[PDB]
């Protein structure tokens, strides 16, 4: 199987991926210079994307073109066998009828809102049934250090259904990109930590699962992180975002 | 002397602040309309004043421990015979009273502050001081949140489009957050559930707001109330800024601990935060250094959670301006 | 396709066969109880009749039988060129456990003992801290291990011996080793009424304290309790000069009921025994080495008798290199 | 009310006292001097007392002597309300019949198991109404950064009950000792020192033991610390303790 890696750490997905047999990097890229993988997806090959930047809908549009179902949308957090538990949980009505979606993601990329927000909507999405959404509001600052973009962000959901979402964003150095998400019913609430501690003292040890492992399975074989339109409705909801963080009111959708 | 304080209202806030008073040092006079202050002045050896303006009478501060409603008459009136103002929170049911009370107690040159007790407990006052201090750097984001069961009905009245129950939980975390980030510039808030009341125990609704601090600072406020005593109550809150992060859950295991079997009489939930609270403010009345919470916060913190009900209402974000 | 011959058809058994399965493996099933017809059929596994027939074109054996019974199983196994994993404890002696260490030795056939704390993640990385260097030198650790035992002690063992306290020794023992390396003296005291047939919720508390070749001090509880409140708690901390690092099972990891008390939501990580028959598996396909070796299985039955006896005799035991 | 102090602190003490309505300082001095401390004893002061070094057993006996029951050693956890509720929640039959007390400690202080051990034996002789000890058993090392830097004993009572500590040496370490009562029905822990809020730096909790302890000290009835014949049972203890870290052996009392 030939494969291409569309993402901001591209040589990261890449090596993991040639460690496996039986597949071949043909590309790999970043979300700035996107051509070479596109031309790999118009060739045939298998790609695994994180979210594109708000900015790019024509560059994401060009890849769904080039690749239809072969564009694989990296979600980590998704694959976890902790929350397919969570889901079927929430499923069965372990905590009532599900009202609202907290959590809370650090990340060290740039422009924390579009870079790392999207991790946790995936989440939302799948429990919330691919509910679309009515409102978007969010804020951003610059107060923490970066390059480039805002290295703080809160944005709050309002879905058709009455359903809330809100996440809170900030970037660091050491970060992992790994979500904490909790989903709140009327009978109880429950939290998804992909990153626990494992190990407590002066450098805390981090667990969890090998969602790598996880995610390149699925990838390499339809699995439970976003699909084509789920991706969609959240890279609306990234766009509507940085509207309202401009405007300083919510966006209607 | 003796510092002389005039309690108004025998609920249970009142009951304990009462008992806080007395262990303070001071003597207390208690009075409210439905008689219920005799036999709670009997019981812990205070007096009982006949009416409120015997209560006032001679009185250094009045602590209005009654219905948010009344708090306006019963502050002015005692702002008019010289006596400082205690009063539970929030301040005054609209930010225009408030600000009357402000005004007055200014003009008048006497004490006013607001018992706002989340400021008087551990977590939160250390973690204000890491942040006053300098130790986290500029800050640039935080989540708190306060959940608990409604142990009792709310028997008051208050409408949906004034935030009803959540107005009540709110008060906590937007106090907190203005404490810890500054002056509130902008707030969007989403309310879910059946929020007016008369409302039975046990009511469930959730409250997310998000505050926009004058610094670019932000905060994720959310308020709860939840089904069941599973626990009674839970606080957890993250801020971070250039210099770190602090964290705290009330869940993590303190002092006391049950390892394991079950045991259920080894409660302990840290010293009184009334005990500290009116100790506090007894030695700002008694001539002292003002304590951790001043009128204008008090004002601060109706303005918010106004500015929340507002914005859960009509879907927009409203903006307060400094 | 890997052939494993697998001992008894108790709890054990049926956890291990699942996960051989899980692995690859082809299995046989042989109990003295003939419950082994019936299991094999649950699982799609073959039966065998005998010990001999299931040792008959076997790589391996697993032997989930009572400890008594690991000596002679092991013994017919190692002659018959068939390597071995045993449950823990390897033997129910110092003196067997070593005689079979010997006899897999020199028949050069791989002796494993499922050791199966080292499979999960919290004692894992614990190990790879310390040995890579990250904690520097080794000085001072406290273990516990305490649960609630949900089924009889049928068998029949002594309060010298340690009765039920050795079994719940045998995890803390083992990290301790695994840690912070050879045991040179060892001392305890044992509380309750340890000896075995014993019921359900029976509690024994076992205090030791381990010295190092290294110098380093390791503090080892051992708990039984009388009710699952919690069912299971794993707690510990390990000090060298490059640092701590400590544990608690009880705090909460990927999945965390917040708050209404819901009971479907139970999720406890990658299971031991599929990590540890994987691992096994592929070192009897060739693979490297467990994490676990024979001489780790000796090193622990001679720490939980040594304890048994410092508890009965209230001395100390040296145990010199 | 006249109070003498004898610490390894004495002006910080004298310093906290002096002033305070109707109590003045006779005298305040460090072990390598006491004599005053002594004289101020024979004249009837109450004295505060903190635990002597090992080479002091005969001044020890002498302050016992001389002070009475006007003696109280320091011991800030013994004072906590927390440590009221689990004496009470343990004399109640809250984990049942108690059986063993565990506890760990760390401290600044060279020579961990006098310097700290006692600390926790304040604690387990409080639970245990001074249950006379019967074996202590002991080792130490110098692994970590003179004299031992890690310790742990383990004590015999005539009762049959059984207490074990660890104690180890670290710069940034407070003295605050964690006790553990196990009964046959549960067990309950006291932190005097718990964590308060996490993240990269975390602050410690509890309560304001020092003014707690002074409080007790100049109150009028028999505080929650060791008397003089507490802290005599508990010197003897550490001293076999030492003993046994040398002989490799338990040590009889
Ligand atoms: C999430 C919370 C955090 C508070 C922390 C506080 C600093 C301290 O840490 C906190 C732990 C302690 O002080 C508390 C035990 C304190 O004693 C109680 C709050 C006290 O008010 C009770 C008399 C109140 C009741 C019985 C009520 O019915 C009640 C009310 O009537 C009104 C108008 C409320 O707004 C609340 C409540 C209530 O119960 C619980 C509430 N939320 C919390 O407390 C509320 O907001
Ligand atoms: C303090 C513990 C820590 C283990 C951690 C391990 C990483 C893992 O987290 C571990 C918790 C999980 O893998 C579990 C599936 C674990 O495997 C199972 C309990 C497994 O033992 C069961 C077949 C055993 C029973 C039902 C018993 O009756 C039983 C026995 O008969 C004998 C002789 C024992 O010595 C023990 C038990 C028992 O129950 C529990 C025990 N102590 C613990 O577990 C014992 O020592
Ligand atoms: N964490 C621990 O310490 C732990 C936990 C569980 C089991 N174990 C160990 O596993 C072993 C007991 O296994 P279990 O818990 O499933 O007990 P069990 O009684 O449920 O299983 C015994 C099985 O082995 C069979 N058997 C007995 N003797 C045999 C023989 N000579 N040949 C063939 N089959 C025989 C029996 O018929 C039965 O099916 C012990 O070594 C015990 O210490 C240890």
């Amino acid at each position: 199987v030939k494969v291409a890696i569309l993402s901001s750490t591209p040589q990261a997905y890449a090596g993991a991926l040639r460690g496996l047999p039986d597949v071949e990097v043909v590309a790999a890229a970043s979300w700035d210079a996107f051509e070479p993988v596109r031309q790999a997806a118009e060739a045939g090959a298998r790609v695994l994307c994180e979210y594109p930047p708000a900015a790019k809908e024509t560059d994401l549009k060009a890849m769904i073109d080039a690749a239809g179902d072969r564009l694989t949308f990296a979600s980590p957090a998704c694959h976890g066998e902790a929350f397919a538990v969570v889901r079927k949980g929430i499923a069965d009505g372990g905590i009532g009828e599900l009202t609202t979606v907290l959590g809370s993601v650090a990340t060290s990329v740039d422009g924390v809102l579009g870079a790392a927000a999207p991790y946790l909507l995936d989440l939302a999405d799948a429990v919330l049934g691919g509910e679309p959404a009515q409102q978007v509001y969010a804020q951003t600052n610059i107060v923490l250090s970066g390059r480039i973009g805002e290295s703080a962000a809160v944005l709050t959901v309002r879905y058709r259904s009455g359903q809330v979402a809100s996440f809170d964003c900030r970037r660091h150095g050491s970060a992992t990109g790994l979500p904490a998400v909790t989903f709140i019913g009327d009978q109880g609430s429950v939290q998804y930590d992909a990153g626990p501690q494992l190990l407590g003292g002066e450098r805390p040890e981090l667990g969890g699962e090998d969602l790598e492992a996880l995610m390149l399975k699925d990838f390499l074989g339809d699995g439970p992180g976003p699909d084509g339109q789920a991706a969609l409705r959240t890279f609306r909801i990234i766009q509507a975002a940085y509207e309202s963080a401009h405007t300083g009111q919510p966006v209607d959708l | 002397r003796q510092l002389e304080v005039a309690l108004i209202g025998a609920g249970l806030i009142a009951r304990l602040h009462l008992e806080a008073w007395l262990g303070a040092g001071a003597a207390v006079r208690v009075y409210s309309d439905d008689g219920r202050s005799r036999e709670l002045a009997a019981e812990f050896g205070a007096k009982a004043a006949g009416s409120l303006e015997e209560a006032l009478d001679g009185a250094d501060a009045v602590d209005i421990c009654t219905p948010t409603a009344s708090h306006h008459e019963i502050a002015l009136t005692a702002i008019a015979a010289g006596v400082g103002v205690v009063c539970e929170k929030p301040l005054a049911a609209s930010a225009e009273e408030a600000e009357e009370i402000v005004t007055a107690a200014e003009r008048a040159g006497v004490r006013l502050y607001a018992a706002h007790d989340v400021r008087f407990a551990a977590p939160y006052a250390r973690l204000h001081e890491l942040v006053a201090s300098g130790r986290l750097g500029e800050g640039a984001l935080g989540r708190f949140s306060f959940s608990a069961y409604h142990p009792r009905p709310w028997t008051g009245h208050a409408s949906a489009r004034s935030g009803g129950i959540l107005t009540d939980q709110l008060l906590h975390g937007a106090d907190l957050a203005h404490w810890v980030f500054g002056d509130v510039v902008r707030v969007h808030a989403c309310y879910q559930g059946d929020i007016a009341t008369p409302a039975p125990e046990g009511a469930v609704a959730t409250g997310t707001a998000v505050l926009t601090h004058a610094s670019g600072a932000i905060s994720q406020v959310v308020s709860r109330w939840t089904a069941t005593p599973r626990p009674p109550v839970r606080v957890a809150f993250h801020v971070s800024g250039t210099g770190g992060s602090v964290s705290y859950d009330s869940e993590w295991p303190q002092e006391v601990r049950v390892v394991d079997g079950g045991a259920g009489n080894f409660a302990y939930g840290g010293p009184s935060v009334f005990d500290t609270e009116m100790r506090e403010f007894a030695t700002a009345f008694a001539g002292g250094p003002e304590p951790r919470i001043g009128a204008k916060d008090a004002l601060a913190a109706v303005r918010i959670i106004h500015a929340a009900a507002e914005s859960a209402w009509t879907g927009r974000a409203v903006e307060l301006p400094v």
